[PDB]
């Protein structure tokens, strides 16, 4: 959002899949509102990622 | 919006990334509701 | 107004990408003030769900 | 809520008109098209 | 639990349990994982003879799978020890890939082409096996997936027919199988869309030095890559450091998009190119 | 008790050669491939490091098909290794440049030369030159500071990117301090053509968005098409077969003077 890291939030997730990518798409439905911040300081910012 | 107003408000609870895996995997997606003083109940449906 | 539909055009994109997480068209139609009566309200609307600006910003 | 400060609503009617908005219609003209077996159900978001 | 003693359940043969019998070391996977289980549930083929039968679902199913070793094929007993993740495992070769001593497999559904019958299909039920692949195929085979499913994003209606057809034989070591058919589904669009947006952030990290390698390149030197892919400053490294860096995270995930699960990691293999000690669920 | 490699002393390993391979007890060891006999000319990573065009990468390339196995005894006439059960712990000895610290992912990487050239018990051209069983962290620092210099090595013309090369190759970790082409000839084919291609696509996805992520990444011949795309795609699996660094180790705790630590072996 703003400094640079945010503010670094942490997870303990437990979950039945064990596969990778099945296990990140079901973070892509938690971290929605992380991840369109995530495409705004890589145009908020040009030269810093 | 107005379909599902009118009957049926659920829509999803799950992404498009896991609405194949209910077509996959039939999960159970609505759980029991409280109101249950009779027991388990059916229905279907065949129009005439 | 080009310039003007050019910038509303990019940002009508631009919050519903804010809107949809939660962290119209002819400038020129008749119908187009009630469109933006509806759209002022829209964004009232919106400006209520995240209530927080210079007085200046608003006398610019 | 609104009082309008009323001065002469003879001209002042249709200079809500001028706008082409209506409000929503409050609870009670949307309680209206619910009839009798339909208030009953579970469709009815006015049983509150 | 480890052992899974497994019950058949259906009317088998002498000329089945003879085929297992030199097939010892297969892998089988098994949904449940318990000590006894039937043979509805083990093996992988009750899920291959689905209706809408597509890679698209099949490949995202037997990821909860959980794969396990042929062993002990007397009768009506199949023991199947679990393996657990970073012991030395030998597997028979399920589908010809000779598989090329040092590097990780992986699990193809079926060989899908055709409907291969796996052991014998016994009351009209065969046991059907996953390829084991060396993660090259795997990743290939999954690759042309999204490369013919970005390519009828931009299509009419032929030009995806002549283009899949020059793309769908991919000819691997000692195979040349068939992509299936391409059929667009909606676990790739879900995940398409993410390797659209990872090609996007990459064009905004390119900072000019990343960018113009090659362009510069070609003034210079005359090389295979270089001319094949002619056709195909500033005092901030620090900041380069953190652009190449979030381009790196980038290039780990979207490669992840279209490989597998590591898995089987070899560590001999036979002459015969039958028997292959692996490690490394 | 465990799995056993056997190193046939082909070169005659002098006593206190003996007494070199008798220090270095814990050591791990990269053999090229799992058998029960080897030669010395075998074992170790000097079969590696060897060749008038060859690449940082390219070694890496050649490390990560290598076995990583761990000393056992040296008995006179014959090293003792163990190829190392995952999972287990193992006291392998620090022979990188780098202090270990108790909870650490270790990597293997190559030796590098620059500024630390180092050998080893060597006769015959064959020493036992030796992995640098480095931190995960500073081993994708490494690699990112060689694919740097290289996508700057092409600009030496300019003093100010030769400037900006000059504060680049100093890698600075805890307690230590050292000095550092088709990979980055891949790095520009994914920088260029990901540029070009993803504006038919994004175009048409952007529309409709379910995790709401497509709107601000618009912020951000059908023959030839697919050619970009495939040539796309297959150089960023050879970038990632040169990334995903495939860690080794995890330090628990480090014995002190620095020269070892009880490892518990991961990958």
């Amino acid at each position: 959002n703003s400094d640079r890291q945010g503010r670094p939030s942490a997870f303990v997730v437990v979950s039945r899949i064990t596969h990778r990518h099945t296990l990140i798409n079901v973070l892509r439905y938690r971290f929605r509102v992380s991840r369109f911040h995530f495409l705004n300081n890589s145009i908020s910012g040009y030269g810093p990622s | 919006a107005w379909v599902r107003q009118a009957t049926g408000a659920r829509r999803t609870e799950v992404l498009d990334s896991e609405a194949i895996s209910i077509l996959t995997f039939g999960r159970k997606t609505d759980k029991g509701g409280p109101a249950l003083l009779h027991g388990q109940r059916a229905t279907c449906e065949v129009i005439l | 107004h080009l310039p003007l539909l050019t910038r509303i055009r990019q940002d009508y994109d631009k919050l519903f990408g804010f809107v949809a997480a939660r962290p119209d068209d002819a400038v020129y139609g008749d119908d187009y003030v009630p469109r933006v009566d509806v759209f002022l309200r829209g964004l009232e609307d919106l400006a209520r769900c995240l209530c927080a600006m210079r007085a200046e910003e608003v006398n610019r | 809520f609104v009082r309008e400060h009323m001065a002469h609503a003879t001209r002042r009617l249709v200079h809500f008109y001028q706008a082409r908005i209506d409000p929503p219609r409050t609870a009670n003209e949307a309680k209206h098209d619910f009839s009798t077996k339909e208030f009953a159900k579970v469709d009815n978001y006015l049983l509150f | 639990e480890t052992t899974v003693l497994v019950t058949f359940e259906q009317r088998l043969t002498t000329g089945d349990v003879g085929k297992l019998s030199r097939l010892i070391g297969a892998v089988i996977p098994i949904p449940y994982r318990h000590h006894l289980l039937g043979s509805s549930q083990v093996g992988l083929d009750a899920v291959v003879k689905d209706k809408t039968r597509d890679y698209s679902r099949m490949r995202a199913r037997m990821r909860e799978m959980t794969l396990t070793i042929m062993r002990r094929v007397e009768g009506n007993q199949m023991i199947l020890g679990v393996p657990t993740h970073g012991q030395c495992y030998t597997i028979r070769n399920t589908g010809p890939v000779s598989w090329e001593k040092g590097d990780v497999l992986t699990t193809l559904p079926p060989v899908f082409s055709g409907e291969v019958t796996g052991l014998v299909s016994v009351s009209d039920w065969d046991l059907v096996l996953p390829w084991i692949v060396p993660m090259a195929l795997a990743t290939e085979i999954n690759q042309r997936m999204m490369m013919l499913a970005l390519l009828s994003l931009d299509r009419s209606h032929e030009e995806v027919r002549a283009a899949t057809a020059q793309l769908r034989v991919v000819r691997y070591r000692d195979a040349t199988l068939t992509l299936p058919e391409i059929t667009i589904d909606d676990t790739v669009l879900i995940d398409m869309r993410n390797v659209c947006i990872s090609l996007s952030m990459i064009a905004n990290l390119s900072s000019e030095v990343t960018l113009a390698y090659v362009r510069k390149l070609a003034l210079e030197d005359s090389n295979m890559l270089l001319m094949k892919c002619q056709e195909i400053y500033n005092i901030t490294p620090t900041e380069e450091l953190n652009k190449l860096t979030a381009l790196f995270v980038m290039i780990r995930q979207i490669t992840d998009v279209i490989s597998e699960q590591p898995a089987f990691l070899v560590c001999d293999v036979s002459p015969d190119d039958k028997s292959a000690l692996c490690i490394y669920k």
